């Protein structure tokens, strides 16, 4: 359970991270 | 394995209003190279701070709501998808969502509709315009903040039957797990054809091109429900991949899943009667209502503050939760209840906020 759940986290957070990398949000 | 993560308290300050601080969030939308900024919420105040080198917590802006009786319980950051301008949503006791421009520190707009206080606000992980609010009115509401529309109300005969305390979208934003005062945890799939069409329709709505109001979806039935995990209120829920983390009064964050051990989360049917408890992240003296746990962006660290000023941290990469404990973060001057904690996006800083209006900065060692 742990290993396959960790891989799901890695893959899904990497998708979110790639989406964030393409962004240029104005600083506060 | 065991946890090796270490932190050092580099700074602390107390907000001049002297009221409890109920929420804190770093802005995870800031780009690499830009300063690390966090917001705190308490009383009728929203305060922005910048984390500088040498441990400095520099006050940036202070928002004071015109309503002196407002009590903010939560905040969530987002961005305007057309201008890349950062935005901050706040809500509390008045049951009004306020959208703040964090640069001018001015309220741009507000969303009325909940019949009671708002406990939690969460933005969709892929769509910055999709705001989820959870209320003491027994419902969850999904808003489109670009078109100022109410997309859906999650509630009714099989909805929560008591104050909704917390909710979380999963990593890809296909589903929501929510929890209430009546010990219930409910799943709401938002990747259904009905919900996907409601979101599309909310994007097309403009009150200048029709004299008809936008019709929100009324979701009366969840996609899974359980009252067989905790024996009391559940005030914090988060997804951990396909698994769930939730806490009650038991001095443990419970890791569990809908169905039996082998059941896939996306094969779970609304009539599923099984549940499986996998483990527990145990701690001490955190059995008062409204104490939230947090995770870093990569979901490698879990943190929770307790009612006597101790900050518990766990390594989520250690299989056995009983063995995942990091050295507890304590300070002799930190003795008030820690309501919420927030990690910076890069996990280099952990901020804690307290009932005595104090803010605690913990920097991670390498
Ligand atoms: C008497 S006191 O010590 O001043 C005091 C202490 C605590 C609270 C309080 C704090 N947080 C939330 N919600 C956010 C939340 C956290 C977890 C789930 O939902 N609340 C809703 N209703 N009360 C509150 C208010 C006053």
């Amino acid at each position: 359970m742990f290993s396959s759940n960790r891989q799901k986290i890695l893959e899904r957070t990497e998708i979110l991270n790639q989406e964030w990398k393409q962004r240029r949000i104005q600083p506060v | 394995k065991k946890c090796k993560y270490s932190f050092k308290c580099v700074n602390s300050l107390k907000e001049d209003h002297n009221q409890p601080l109920f929420g804190v969030q770093f802005n995870w939308h800031s780009k690499e190279g830009d300063p690390l900024v966090f917001a705190t919420v308490g009383s009728n105040r929203v305060t922005l701070y910048e984390c500088h080198s040498q441990g400095e917590i520099r006050l940036l802006q202070s928002y004071v709501d015109a309503d002196a009786d407002e009590n903010f319980y939560t905040c969530a950051w987002t961005y305007d998808s057309n201008t890349s301008h950062p935005l901050l949503a706040v809500a509390g006791s008045r049951g009004i969502i306020r959208i703040i421009n964090p640069i001018t520190m001015q309220c741009i707009k507000h969303y009325v509709g909940h019949g009671n206080a708002i406990n939690e606000l969460k933005f969709h992980p892929r769509d910055p315009n999709l705001l989820l609010s959870v209320s003491k009115d027994h419902a969850l509401r999904l808003w489109n903040i670009q078109t100022d529309t109410l997309v859906a109300i999650f509630g009714g005969v099989e909805g929560h039957r008591d104050e909704v305390l917390s909710a979380d979208y999963d990593l890809l934003g296909e589903k929501i797990m929510s929890c209430d005062m009546d010990h219930s945890l409910k799943l709401w799939r938002i990747n259904s054809k009905r919900m996907m069409n409601a979101i599309k329709e909310s994007y097309d709505y403009n009150p200048n091109k029709t004299n008809r109001p936008f019709i929100s979806q009324k979701i009366h039935f969840p996609d899974f429900s359980t009252r067989d995990i905790h024996r009391n209120y559940v005030d914090c829920v988060r997804w951990l991949g396909d698994l769930i983390l939730s806490k009650s009064c038991e001095n443990a964050i419970v890791c569990w899943k809908p169905g039996k051990m082998e059941d896939d989360i996306d094969k779970i049917k609304p009539s599923e009667s099984n549940v499986t408890i996998l483990g527990r992240f145990d701690y001490s003296q955190c059995d008062i209502w409204y104490m939230r746990f947090s995770m870093d962006f990569w979901q490698k660290m879990l943190a929770l503050g307790n009612q006597v000023g101790k900050l518990y941290v766990w390594d989520l990469e250690v299989e056995d939760p009983h063995k995942a404990k990091c050295t507890t973060l304590t300070h002799h001057k930190c003795g008030a209840a820690i309501r919420q904690t927030s990690f910076s996006r890069d996990s280099s800083i952990l901020i804690a906020v307290c009932d005595d209006a104090s803010i605690w900065r913990w920097d991670r060692l390498r």
